């Protein structure tokens, strides 16, 4: 795969986002509000879930 | 289910299946209850097996190449002895009646004192 | 007063003319000193009339290449102010190590581990450096993963330079053997090579440098099977006779950048060509597969960590120009993952860019392939990332990485308490 | 688009019937379901840009 | 009488699935491009065998290694 | 004999130009010695240039 | 070596059992789940996905 | 605006494609142009190059 | 290629979720996926 | 001179001559060509410009 | 122009500009007068990057992306009035003669 990784840009379908990039997008003051969707993911200050 | 634009096949997919009251097809669902949705995906295909090892293989569409999986071309004793089933023998933890509800696993601990 | 220091860096980085065969010597002579002691005066007149032709400081890429110029070329024989800037550069490095270490509180050590180790993860050898150059002095929980099996019996690394070792040089693609110049990193340069590679480049391009590779074994066999290689004393009638004999390829890449008044091309090119012997090997991506410290490993003790490295790889600036035909990028991290480049490498990263627009953000949200996706199980994840892409250019925001990489062990939080941090 | 600002505006999609839809121009609905606890009393709040 | 739009039901016409709506050939091409590649597997790969070529290396170069260390120590 | 195996490894496999004779060259010599003592890797050639060109690099040093 | 190969040579019975049907039938599956289909549109590439299909999940 | 046709004066509406469009009696320059510095601060850039 | 259906006329669908999804890609999609079949091999 | 469908409006050319020949304010017109899309408008936002 | 007079040639394309940045950069030109021209680019640069919001613009709603609904700096309808090559991608474009 070292070798291969212009095989996997050879298709043309884009990646689906993870959780913790959809975490880093939100503003300070707003990720309190309901119109964050990841809350339910984030439960302890040492572990990601 | 083998997944051909992102190249991953799939090895154990546990699938519940039924028949539609109006017509003979047959529907596939989650272990929980879900609908299995991958049919309308047209990039994937699937193979379904079930217990009485019977043999399906579908490409979307519902069209199903339909078999019997053929295994007298393997010795008895090699199959039987390579993988099968265990029955358990009794130990701490569980129940001398059979099928009783089961107690917490001994799970020695890395964490507690030993005691 | 590190400023113009870091300005000049920021400068020579985020140039795009980068001159190309920085590269080449940094995958040439893969941090080995006596190839740099060979290649040495080369270096010198290469960097003094880089530096007077523009104002960009070369070599700035990899950390190899200025230690090994401001330890060794610190004698003499070039303007002071540059052997300043590299001595300084190397001061920014102990500064920062001094930062993320606690120099409080570091008495003795815990589980055969200091305890510097356990506080920040710049001291401990679990975290690797992405841009690896020789193998660490310390891989206790570390699994080296080349292919299927990781590398643990040692008896499949192992490298002789100088004896024409004919079978390793047919087996540069070959995975599975591992080949290293038995000069194994110890704890302060593996801390100084993290602090380079982890924090202080990404916080100076603001994530729009990438990694690159080359292929060495197709490309000097038309680089130097001139016979004015190979017929060398043990000419220069006039230069464009040492343009047709040196061939096409040499001459765009060391017209100006190390032929100053007193040397011809070809003289120049024979130096270049005395470094030869040490060629090495392709890039390789390798998996570390380390375990965590006991503390941190007292929740989840089956949880693996991944973490993607090169090797005989080289971190670049801009895309080579001339080189196009022989190197290969690799975005293996959410540092040095430049769309940019690996579009202007390869024509199907180009493909997959122009069709899809939104990947060219420099802040780690450009797809990296299936083996790199573990970004759970890297040490490094996508806060890093999405802050390096839009901090300053300043020292503080250099260091803020380095504070950044402080762990969460119970045990240093018992450190950052007494210290009260 | 319907379907992606109705998502980033945290507003469901909208179900409705035939009959449903005669039902909303004579007298309407209770079509937004009150909130499991309201320690504040209802609310009301309106926009004027 | 302006133009408004509202939500109409996703309307789109297909056809009831069914015992024997079938799904006819492929145009007789790739039912043969399919046959060729059915009949080409009777030559080639195996897919246990490379668990053996891997096991059987191995062997051979540990093997080969020990006999590297018998015969070093050998002429001693 | 050993002849048609030498123009082997020297213009065949190493595609040599012929006026780089045996004369101008003994480290050559000391090359193809063991180049002949082993008979696979004769289609990458490349490498066995590369590897005579860092032999002609590490005999050409003043150390 | 047959300890290991048991599994993998029931796979390969099943793949040429596979082969043996579609060359039984002449070619033309007939359907046994409940989907709907669409008349207008290529089964040809959808065929070329089914061999594609079965060939990675051989590999 | 009411656009002129052969011999005809009809009304005609057009979309105010971006921000600037707007006139100054209702959003001004220098507004626009704390708007950017609250942008330049919102990118790390309030301190620029 | 093209498929023999049993009911000759065509029916019109409410497209419920707990209906199986009807194959609603159409052929530009299934031209990129005969490219990517194509290139992948 | 069709100036309502042309794409850049007038007071762009407006607030342009008086300009003053700065860096932030060659910004000001990068910045007021945000669109006013519904799209763009929740996504102004969200980064709370 | 830089000597004998005090003003830099060619700042009048954008078309010039990137080519004497990048293939005058290889040499013969003193670094103080390409510098300006690095300065341009990196001027240019940095205004294109306030012109998206990099921390938002990850998805594909349509073939278009995220950051060509939020400004027009990001869209192939807006053109730039004086053009050598056409734009790679003219969907909802079409031009008239």
């Amino acid at each position: 795969a070292a070798r291969r990784i212009p095989h996997f840009y050879r298709v043309r379908r884009e990646v689906p986002r993870t959780v913790n990039e959809m975490k880093q997008d939100f503003v300070v003051t707003d990720f309190y509000k309901v119109g964050n969707i990841t809350l339910y993911t984030e439960l302890h200050p040492f572990f990601d879930f | 289910v083998v997944r051909c634009v992102r190249a991953q096949v799939d090895l154990g997919v546990e699938v519940r299946a039924a028949r539609c009251p109006r017509t003979g097809l047959w529907i596939v669902r989650d272990r929980r209850g879900r609908l299995r949705r991958w049919l309308s995906q047209p990039e994937v295909c699937v193979l379904y097996v079930t217990p009485d090892l019977d043999f399906y293989w579908v490409l979307p569409g519902g069209f199903a190449v339909s078999s019997r999986v053929t295994l007298h071309g393997l010795a008895q004793r090699a199959l039987r002895d390579r993988f099968q089933n265990f029955e358990a023998v009794l130990a701490r933890g569980m129940h001398v009646e059979a099928g009783r509800q089961e107690p917490e696993t001994p799970r020695v601990s890395g964490r507690r004192l030993p005691f | 007063d590190y400023e113009e220091t870091l300005r000049l860096f920021k400068t020579t980085v985020t140039s795009p003319n980068y001159p190309e065969l920085c590269y080449l010597v940094d995958v040439l002579v893969h941090g080995n000193v006596d190839a740099f002691l060979l290649i040495r005066t080369f270096v010198a007149r290469c960097i003094v009339n880089m530096f007077h032709t523009r104002q960009l400081l070369v070599f700035a890429h990899s950390y190899a290449l200025v230690t090994l110029i401001a330890e060794h070329l610190a004698d003499g024989a070039l303007p002071p102010q540059l052997l300043f800037h590299y001595r300084n550069l190397v001061a920014v490095l102990r500064l920062v190590t001094r930062i993320s270490a606690l120099p409080g509180l570091n008495n003795g050590q815990l589980a055969e581990e200091p305890l510097s180790a356990y506080v920040n993860a710049l001291h401990d050898h679990r975290l690797w450096p992405p841009f690896v150059t020789h193998l660490p002095r310390n891989m206790e929980g570390v699994q080296v993963v080349a292919d299927r099996q990781p590398l643990n019996p040692a008896n499949i690394e192992a490298r002789h330079h100088g004896v024409s070792d004919v079978p390793r040089l047919g087996a540069m693609d070959a995975d599975e053997p591992l080949f290293v110049d038995d000069y194994r990193a110890t704890d302060d340069e593996w801390t100084l090579q993290k602090v380079f590679y982890l924090c202080l480049m990404p916080a100076m391009t603001n994530n729009r440098a990438c990694g690159l590779g080359l292929n060495l074994k197709t490309l000097l066999v038309d680089l130097f099977y001139r016979p004015a290689f190979l017929l060398m004393p043990a000419p220069e009638d006039s230069i464009a006779a040492q343009r047709q004999a040196v061939g096409e390829m040499l001459t765009e890449l060391v017209e100006d950048v190390a032929t100053d008044a007193h040397t011809p091309l070809l003289q120049a090119c024979r130096e270049l060509f005395l470094a030869v012997q040490f060629v090495g090997e392709h890039v390789k991506v390798l998996e570390v597969r380390a375990p965590l410290d006991h503390a941190q490993r007292q929740g989840l003790p089956d949880f693996i960590s991944r973490q993607h490295v090169l090797y005989n790889g080289c971190c670049v600036v801009t895309a080579p120009k001339t080189l196009i035909e022989y190197s290969l990028p690799v975005p293996f991290h959410r540092f040095y993952s430049n769309p940019t480049i690996c579009a202007a490498l390869s024509d199907d990263i180009k493909r997959y860019v122009t069709e899809f627009p939104h990947y060219h953000r420099h802040d780690g949200g450009f797809p990296l392939p299936t083996a790199f996706a573990h970004e759970y199980h890297n040490w490094l994840r996508s806060p890093f990332s999405r802050y390096s892409a839009t901090c300053p250019n300043v020292l503080h925001s250099v260091m803020t990485l380095a504070a950044m990489l402080y762990k969460i062990s119970p045990v240093s939080l018992v450190l950052q308490t007494k210290a009260h941090i | 688009v319907d379907r992606w600002i109705r998502h980033a505006a945290g507003v469901e999609r909208p179900q409705l019937l035939d009959t449903e839809t005669i039902s909303m121009l004579t007298f309407g609905s209770m079509s937004e379901r009150n909130a499991a606890a309201t320690v504040h009393g209802q609310k009301a709040a309106c926009e004027l840009i | 009488s302006l133009l408004h739009t509202f939500w109409r039901l996703p309307v789109a016409v297909f056809f009831e699935p069914h015992e024997e709506n079938v799904l006819r050939c492929p145009e007789r091409v790739l039912r043969r491009l399919l046959e060729d590649a059915a009949v080409t597997m009777r030559g080639g790969g195996w897919r246990e065998d490379v668990l053996m070529d891997r096991v059987r290396k191995r062997y051979l170069r540990q093997e080969l290694r020990d006999l590297g260390h018998r015969v070093q120590t050998y002429c001693e | 004999k050993r002849d048609e195996k030498h123009r082997h490894v020297v213009n065949v496999v190493l595609e040599l130009p012929t006026e780089i004779s045996e004369a101008t060259h003994p480290v050559l010599a000391t090359m193809l010695s063991k180049y002949t003592r082993m008979s696979s890797l004769f289609n990458d050639k490349c490498a066995f240039k590369l590897d005579l060109l860092r032999m002609v690099a590490v005999s050409r040093t003043r150390r | 070596r047959a300890r290991i190969a048991v599994e993998y040579v029931l796979i390969r019975a099943v793949r040429d059992e596979i082969y043996a049907v579609l060359r039984r039938d002449g070619g033309a599956l007939p359907q046994r789940f409940a989907c709907h289909v669409s008349r207008n549109m290529s089964w040809r590439v959808v065929w070329e996905l089914c061999r594609h299909a079965l060939a990675l999940w051989m590999d | 605006t009411h656009c002129q046709e052969n011999s005809e004066t009809v009304a005609l509406c057009t979309p105010r494609i971006v921000i600037g469009n707007l006139p100054d009696g209702l959003a001004p320059g220098p507004f626009h142009e704390l708007r950017t510095w609250e942008i330049m601060e919102h990118m790390r850039l309030r301190p620029p190059p």
